[PDB]
RNA sequence: GGCGAAGAACCAUGGAUUUCCGAAUGAGAAUCUCUAACAAUUGCUUCGCGCAAUGAGGAACCCCGAGAACUGAAACAUCUCAGUAUCGGGAGGAACAGAAAACGCAAUGUGAUGUCGUUAGUAACCGCGAGUGAACGCGAUACAGCCCAAACCGAAGCCCU
RNA sequence: UGGAGCUUUACUGCAGGCUGUCGCUGAG
């Protein structure tokens, strides 16, 4: 909420999650805020996911700006457990990062684009 | 006054406790109930 | 576990209630109710209890005055014990 | 590379700057309408918690505790006192609010033992600290290589005897050399002069 | 007394409970006779009856009844 | 009057029984009563008191807090008595302390911490009055060093059964 | 160069009230 500066349409989110699954079954994904963060910092991140129901928010506040000074695109997910589930986890996840997808390389390429337009 | 069942057991004990030292104990010990009490001169608890 | 009847209460007054009114007197545990005294007696002497009266004595124990049915003879019961 | 945690750390260096300042303005409103001791599911300051000993494991509890700011709430003498002792307004207690918070936290959980604590801000009248508490009787804690030491019978109520992090600093034990003469190995042992 | 531990151990769980109610009744008839200032007694027995009952109960506990 | 050679008494160890009140815990009560009970606060949780924890005691010792005055100064206020008496909380068989952001016989030196002897009534404090009062080091006692957070890995893991 | 109770524009202090200032505390 304080780290969220734009709202993502349910539909767009549903897409992104579907893409994250094929990216984890084809390409490569990072689960967890720390792994996601190092990813963004190392440049390997192509698309980072950030939940919106993270309490405390200190866990993620940094992502948005960090991602910006790295050109890394990012998208919000209304729920924490959905993102974790999508990342193939039996638990929730505050942040996930697609580190070079697969079979989704294109599908996500547009997602990054659609978001830009969404400010 | 009115006495509860417990208060009665206590008064009851204090009554039995107020006895002579058995005649035979004085023989066995080759020659006093230091706790002997009187209703008027003494005062029990409660 | 405590037993209900402790011992018969034999005194001049107890003897009368026995002779004149077919009543027996016992020293019972002070946790026993009239009902528990009645049942206890019928089972110990095989007699029928019509009524029970209890009193918490100044001796610390409970006294019970058990009246037997006209079918039983207090004196007789008391005699065997 | 920097860890995700270093960011939570970084933000809390200046709690009245940036987003967190905004976050605090938010939270505190809710905190103020809250109890004296409130159990929370997750540390507000993850870096701090993990750094103090926290672990995402069973038998590990966290709790925010509110305490009034200021000097001692002292009653004025009701009998003769020399001028030096007629003091009331400037008298402050020898225990710091944080230690006081750890103790209140601990009473709420008669079975847990304080592992450590840290502050999470304050408004003009409150002061909030989060206290990490541990359940000495739960396995998963007993079997833990990092925390099992807190299960020792010797650690029964370590806070009330000042064996806590904050306890030891307050007791003046931080320095191993100069200035810790009447402090180590205990205040009471030195005739209470530290 | 006349009743030894061995004998109690030889008894059946049901014979002990029978020997108990039997012993309890003798103790009762003794205290009854004592309450009436009775004379024909053997004080050393009213004492033995109590130990007897203590033994059977201790054995009963031992044998699981 | 009884028990004991069916080896009692007595002693050691182990076991049985162990009323009611009592932290006292189903509710209440001057040790009793009333109609199934971990009361209350917690942890885990099959979210059910299912599994556990706390409570109170102990001669003093010990740790953490609150903290006088008589008194001394030949008055007295700082100071002194004294961080004493006393009060609140808490642990153990001992407590606390403890592996240097140390020391600073200044060094090409020492090498976790208590304690004892000494350093010393020295340095320092102080109506610079009365009084208060260390440390480093040294000689001993005993000696013992380790574990996390994070980086790099990222479920490779833990608990109940 | 005792004690206590009481008094006051005795000496020295301590509560309490009033008042300024900092924090809470923000936008034009
Ligand atoms: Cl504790
Ligand atoms: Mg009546
Ligand atoms: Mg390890
Ligand atoms: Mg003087
Ligand atoms: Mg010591
Ligand atoms: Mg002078
Ligand atoms: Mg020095
Ligand atoms: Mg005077
Ligand atoms: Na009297
Ligand atoms: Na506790
Ligand atoms: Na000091
Ligand atoms: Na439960
Ligand atoms: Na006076
Ligand atoms: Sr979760
Ligand atoms: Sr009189
Ligand atoms: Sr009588
Ligand atoms: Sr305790
Ligand atoms: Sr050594």
């Amino acid at each position: 909420p304080v780290y969220v500066d734009f709202d993502v349409p349910a539909d767009l989110e549903d897409d992104a999650l579907e893409a994250l699954e094929v990216a984890r079954d084809t390409g490569a994904v990072k689960k967890g805020t720390n792994e996601t963060t190092k990813s963004i910092e190392r440049g390997s991140a192509e698309l980072v996911f950030v939940a919106e129901d993270v309490q405390p928010e200190e866990i993620v506040m940094h992502i948005p700006e960090l991602a910006d000074e790295k050109g890394v695109p990012f998208i919000f997910v209304e729920q924490q457990d959905d993102l974790g589930h999508a990342a193939g986890l039996e638990v929730g996840s505050a942040a996930a990062a697609v580190t070079d997808a697969g079979a989704a390389a294109t599908v996500l390429e547009e997602i990054a684009d659609k978001v830009e337009e969404l400010r | 006054g009115k006495k509860s069942k417990a208060t009665k057991k206590r008064l009851a004990k204090l009554d039995n406790q107020n006895s002579r030292v058995p005649a035979w104990v004085m023989l066995k010990t080759d020659e006093r109930n230091h706790k002997r009490r009187h209703w008027r001169r003494n005062d029990t608890d409660e | 576990s405590w037993d209900v009847i402790k011992h018969p209460h034999v005194t001049e007054k107890a003897m009368n209630d026995m002779d004149f009114q077919n009543k027996l007197q016992f020293a019972v545990d002070d946790r026993a109710s009239k009902g528990e005294v009645a049942d206890a007696v019928e089972e110990q002497y095989d007699v029928t209890v019509e009524q029970v009266n209890t009193q918490n004595t100044m001796d610390g124990e409970k006294k019970a005055v058990v009246r037997l049915s006209e079918d039983d003879d207090a004196q007789e019961v008391a005699s065997r014990i | 590379a920097r860890s995700a945690y270093s960011y939570i750390r970084e933000a809390w260096k200046r709690p009245k700057e940036g987003q967190i300042a905004e976050l605090m303005w938010h939270r505190m409103q809710e905190w103020r309408n809250e109890p004296a001791v409130v159990r929370i599911e997750r540390p507000t300051r993850l870096d701090r918690a993990r750094s103090l000993g926290y672990k995402a494991k069973q038998g590990i509890i966290v709790v925010r505790v509110a305490i009034r700011k200021g000097s001692s709430r002292r009653t004025r003498f009701n009998k003769g006192r020399r001028s030096k002792r007629m003091m009331v307004n400037r008298i402050t207690r020898k225990k710091n609010i944080q230690r006081i918070a750890e103790e209140r936290a601990n009473r709420k959980f008669p079975n847990l033992r304080v592992l450590n604590s840290y502050s999470v801000g304050e408004d003009g009248r409150h002061k909030w600290h989060e206290v990490i508490l541990i359940d000495p009787d739960h396995p998963a804690i007993k079997s833990d290589d990092q925390l099992s030491w807190i299960s020792r019978t010797r650690h029964r109520l370590r806070t009330f005897r000042g064996l806590t992090s904050a306890g030891r600093r307050c007791r003046g034990l931080r320095g191993q050399g100069k200035g810790s003469e009447k402090v180590r190995p205990s205040l009471r042992v030195n005739g209470a002069k530290a | 007394t006349v009743l030894h531990v061995q004998e109690i151990r030889d008894m059946t769980p049901a014979e002990r409970e029978a020997e108990l109610d039997d012993l309890k009744t003798e103790l009762l008839n003794a205290r009854a006779v004592q309450a009436a200032g009775g004379a024909p007694e053997n004080p050393g027995r009213i004492k033995e009856l109590r130990k007897a009952i203590a033994r059977i109960k201790t054995i009963q506990g031992e044998e699981g009844d």
